[PDB]
RNA sequence: CAGGCCUUGACAUGCUAGGGAACCCGGGUGAAAGCCUGGGGUGCCCCGCGAGGGGAGCCCUAGCACAGGUGCUGCAUGGCCGUCGUCAGCUCGUGCCGUGAGGUGUUGGGUUAAGUCCCGCAACGAGCGCAACCCCCGCCGUUAGUUGCCAGCGGUUCGGCCGGGCACUCUAACGGGACUGCCCGCGAAAGCGGGAGGAAGGAGGGGACGACGUCUGGUCAGCAUGGCCCUUACGGCCUGGGCGACACACGUGCUACAAUGCCCACUACAAAGCGAUGCCACCCGGCAACGGGGAGCUAAUCGCAAAAAGGUGGGCCCAGUUCGGAUUGGGGUCUGCAACCCGACCCCAUGAAGCCGGAAUCGCUAGUAAUCGCGGAUCAGCCAUGCCGCGGUGAAUACG
């Protein structure tokens, strides 16, 4: 979910970038 | 021969837009008429009240229009010309090659 | 409380701005710190020969203040020495090349910012507040407008009930856009508290 | 945390009074408001007066508490539970 | 050789070019069909030459920008059924009842301050 | 990697080593409120538990 | 506390992360928009007044 | 709030006296503020081969006049705002009625979103409102053609890239367009039902706009301002703390409880905005946050930029789970003088409650609700899941 940091989706609510989205 | 013209209000902006490609068209030849850039529109959004009334808001914004002006051949008969032009206050000129 | 501002409804329809030039975001607020440093300083200074608009025109290191007045003859003094004991002491804030101009107002009973300063004034000089309205909206009807309208509130006679007072002859309508309705406010200070003075002079229509 | 490519995080002030005091034989009352202060190694034995807002608590400054700020034992709240 | 029509809708802009053909339809240099993969949506913007039985009388090359591909398939049924009658205009009648000759103007509606959208508004509570 | 016990005993011997030295995350996890800043005035449930509600004050008729 | 304040804040601090912007105009610290020097209320009263170059009541 | 400090004071105009300075680089102590200090060297018009003596921006020490107060009173006030309510209303001038308050007009018949309009009438007009004039969106035209666009011939490293063109799309200014103007029907009329043309039809959709007044509404803490109040302190500087507390209770929201879902990879389609100790292409280091290099752009050109849901392919198979992402351990990153109280982000691990929510209760009538993402203001950073905007996909229902 939007609320789960460790995803391509918390990642893209939280607007930031890392290993789970990169770019 | 390349002039840009900015302004806050457009009326003006456009007004000086004949008044100088028309003089480049007196001592001629090719001149490219006043294109128009978009406009780049900074908003302002404010509580209306001084205190607490935060559903409430009023909306304002500065409006900075654009036009771009090109003269394709000198000819100094207008890079004497144009030195010599009367445009309005609210305006800014910017000349390029 | 509700009503917008006669003027800024009408900024670009009726209403010019009383400051017009263009700055890049980089020095807006200096040019416009400005602009407020020397309507201060004129608007205290020439008080008492009725400002009723200061335009400020700007452009390249210089600055254009056109002071629209009732009595010019009171800014200039004698023989534009106390015209030039301001053109200097503006340039001395100015920096810049601060051109100074003078404007005749045609009819001063015809300008809404000074209508209500002589009844700011006639308040202060502790004048029957209801019977100062009724006089100053009939001498903008005589004068020809199509309208006029005038507002007092606050402690009126020194009441401690304060309260609000109106007259308006002709017509007024600020619901519409194409009307011109010069608007003046004028801030009344006696020593019970400040009085609130509101003027609305329907010009006409265009 | 403080990026380590910056130093471990002095007041130098502080750091000051306590090598004197190892120089000189120490221990003296130290009293600083500097809160924020890393525990460093030259502070082990040494008891700091730390100002949490009102008082200087005094602090014994031991080995298994260097990584920390001096500010996190002297607290500012206190508290006793609800009636 | 060419009749060209302009199809808009909702911020999505679309030039269509109706030339005589088989049947291929072109969308912005892939095939329509590659274009509009799985968007049960697409036959519906080559409905007007099917209001009139040309359905594999042309080849459309046709650009679209802005808006979503839904936005862009409207623009596209509204320009098409433009060209199509500016390829003769007795297609109006037939054309005009379908609705195809006419640009629907449902544009998003702006938000609106003290809520949360353009209509929905927050939560009322009576204390 | 250390994992199940081990993992457990290293991360209860941090825990207790905050509690020991008396720093504010010791504080924290002794009365057992949460420890990375987040408030306590509403939710901290996790870390508080069931509510226990008491009663208010009162109004007047 | 105030007139000491709109004082304080012109100053250069001793650190740059202690400096704050105020209203040039009325000295009010919060809703200060950088572009004017003004806060959210005097930029509402100079605009509708006209001594704001360009602004307009917007409408869309 | 605590402690350490200042006393014509951080700030204003004025008066003196002593220095006689202006300003810039330090130093001792101290948490800092502060207190104590140390250097050099001021023109202004002057008498000048002299001592220089004066005077003057501005400095500084003592002395005053005075400053200063987010102290109190919104029940003394201006200004601004909320609200009833974008509800259709509120009134005036003359005449008429009534001893008078007051009535009439403004009521009545019909019609409208409307005191909108029509007919009637002891009333006849008028004003503030409603409407309109103004802004965005929807179709067409003119004018322009770079930084925008590429219809058709030429190249083309296959990028509108080059020639070239401005047709188109767009961009932005001025115009056209709809008015019940037309037909059928009703009606005394205003109007109402339907039709045709038409991008759009009955006020096209949205905005801006808020009557006389109400609520002794709200704000002396934005500002202004009367009065009351403090004056080595209720003023001022600092450092630290607090505004973030937590047995509890309520409001507004975010995230979810899963398969119309979740996950990874591949691959499409926006709009409005912002960007010179700014946005950062691309490059290497790094699992990553980021770091180092390093072009372009004073920006229809360069950048933020990837839009997301979606489309394709594959994995999970009904589990407190490959649902959910709280809590906690450890390790870092970055802004900042400084992240203990009290930052945001990243990575390893931890993986709570939650199985669709009692009584009760909210919003929305269409490109609306719902859902998807994107930008801006504030801003060093950020507790933004808030607000103001932006488009993407796109329903259900109204008998009454
Ligand atoms: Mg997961
Ligand atoms: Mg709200
Ligand atoms: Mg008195
Ligand atoms: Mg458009
Ligand atoms: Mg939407
Ligand atoms: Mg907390
Ligand atoms: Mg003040
Ligand atoms: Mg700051
Ligand atoms: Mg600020
Ligand atoms: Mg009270
Ligand atoms: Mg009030
Ligand atoms: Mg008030
Ligand atoms: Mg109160
Ligand atoms: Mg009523
Ligand atoms: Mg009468
Ligand atoms: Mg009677
Ligand atoms: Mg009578
Ligand atoms: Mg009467
Ligand atoms: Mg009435
Ligand atoms: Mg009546
Ligand atoms: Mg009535
Ligand atoms: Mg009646
Ligand atoms: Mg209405
Ligand atoms: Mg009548
Ligand atoms: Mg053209
Ligand atoms: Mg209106
Ligand atoms: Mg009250
Ligand atoms: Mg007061
Ligand atoms: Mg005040
Ligand atoms: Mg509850
Ligand atoms: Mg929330
Ligand atoms: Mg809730
Ligand atoms: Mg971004
Ligand atoms: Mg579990
Ligand atoms: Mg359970
Ligand atoms: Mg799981
Ligand atoms: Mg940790
Ligand atoms: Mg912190
Ligand atoms: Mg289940
Ligand atoms: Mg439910
Ligand atoms: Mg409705
Ligand atoms: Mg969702
Ligand atoms: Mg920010
Ligand atoms: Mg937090
Ligand atoms: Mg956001
Ligand atoms: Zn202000």
């Amino acid at each position: 979910g939007k609320g789960d940091r460790r995803t391509r989706r918390g990642k893209i609510w939280r607007g930031t970038y890392g290993k789970y989205r990169p770019r | 021969i390349r002039i840009k013209l900015r302004g806050f209000d457009h009326k003006t902006l456009d007004a000086s837009a004949q008044k100088i490609v028309e003089a480049a068209r007196r001592s001629g030849a090719q001149v490219s008429g006043p294109i128009p850039l978009p406009t780049r529109v900074r908003r302002f959004t404010v509580i209306r009240g001084p205190f607490k009334h935060k559903d409430s808001r009023e909306h304002f914004e500065l409006r900075t229009h654009n036009r771009l002006v090109d003269i394709i051949n000198p000819n100094r008969k207008t890079i004497e010309q144009l030195m010599t032009l009367d445009l309005p206050t609210g305006v800014e000129i910017e000349i390029k090659t | 409380g509700n009503k917008i501002h006669p003027i800024g409804f009408r900024l670009g329809i009726t209403r010019d701005w009383e400051s017009r030039w263009y700055a890049g975001k980089k020095q807006y607020r200096h040019l416009l710190l400005e602009d407020q440093r020397i309507r201060g300083l004129l608007e205290k200074e020439l008080y008492s020969a009725g400002l009723a608009r200061v335009d400020i025109e700007r452009a390249a290191d210089n600055v254009a203040v056109t002071v629209h007045v009732a009595k010019p003859g009171v800014v200039i003094g004698r023989g534009g020495e106390r015209i030039r004991v301001l053109r200097e002491e503006l340039a001395k804030l100015t920096g810049k090349n601060v051109a100074l101009n003078v404007q005749e107002v045609q009819n001063p009973n015809l300008s809404a910012p000074l209508v209500a300063q002589r009844v700011a004034e006639q308040i202060e000089r502790r004048f029957a507040v209801r019977r100062a309205i009724k006089q100053a909206v009939q001498r903008v009807m005589e004068s020809g407008a199509k309208g006029a309208k005038v507002i007092v509130s606050g402690r009126i006679g020194g009441a401690e009930q304060a309260r609000t007072e109106w007259a308006a002859q002709g017509r007024v309508p600020l619901h519409t856009l194409r009307a011109n309705i010069d608007y003046g406010f004028a801030l009344a200070r006696t020593t019970y508290g400040v009085l609130g003075v509101k003027a609305y002079i329907f010009l006409g229509e265009v | 945390p403080r990026s380590l490519k910056k130093g471990v995080f002095v007041d130098d002030h502080l750091l000051e009074k306590v090598l004197e005091l190892n120089a000189k034989g120490e221990k003296r009352l130290i009293k600083t408001w500097s809160r924020r202060s890393t525990i460093v190694p030259e502070m082990v034995g040494h008891t700091i007066a730390v100002y949490n807002g009102k008082q200087h608590v005094p602090v014994y400054i031991t080995e298994n508490m260097v990584g920390h700020k001096l500010g996190e034992f002297a607290p500012t709240r206190t508290y006793r539970g609800h009636g | 050789e060419q009749y060209y029509g302009t199809g808009r809708r909702k911020e999505a802009v679309a030039r269509v070019f109706l030339r005589p053909g088989n049947g291929k339809v072109t969308v912005n240099g892939q095939d329509f069909n590659e274009y509009f993969q799985g968007l049960v949506r697409a036959v519906a913007a080559l409905e007007p030459l099917r209001a009139v039985d040309a359905l594999g009388h042309f080849d459309a090359y046709i650009t679209v920008r802005g808006g979503g591909k839904s936005g862009q398939i409207d623009a596209i049924k509204l320009g098409i059924a433009r060209a199509l009658v500016q390829y003769n205009p007795d297609y109006r009648a037939k054309l005009k009842p379908l609705g195809f000759l006419t640009r629907d103007a449902r544009v998003v509606e702006r938000k609106k301050y003290g809520k949360h959208k353009a209509r929905r508004a927050p939560q009322y509570s009576k204390r | 990697w250390k994992l199940e016990g081990e993992l457990r005993a290293e991360v209860a011997a941090n825990i207790k080593r905050l509690m020991d030295i008396g720093c504010y995350r010791g504080l924290r996890h002794r009365r057992g409120l949460p420890v990375r800043g987040q408030r306590t005035r509403t939710n901290a449930r996790t870390r508080k538990g069931p509510r226990k509600t008491v009663a208010g004050k009162k109004k007047a008729p | 506390a105030r007139k000491a304040l709109i004082e304080k804040a012109k100053r250069t601090p001793k650190f740059k992360v202690r400096a704050y912007t105020r209203c040039v105009r009325c000295g009010r610290a919060r809703s200060v928009y950088r572009f004017f020097g003004l806060c959210r209320i005097c930029l509402r009263e100079l605009a509708h007044k006209g001594q704001l170059p360009g602004v307009r009541k917007a409408s869309w």
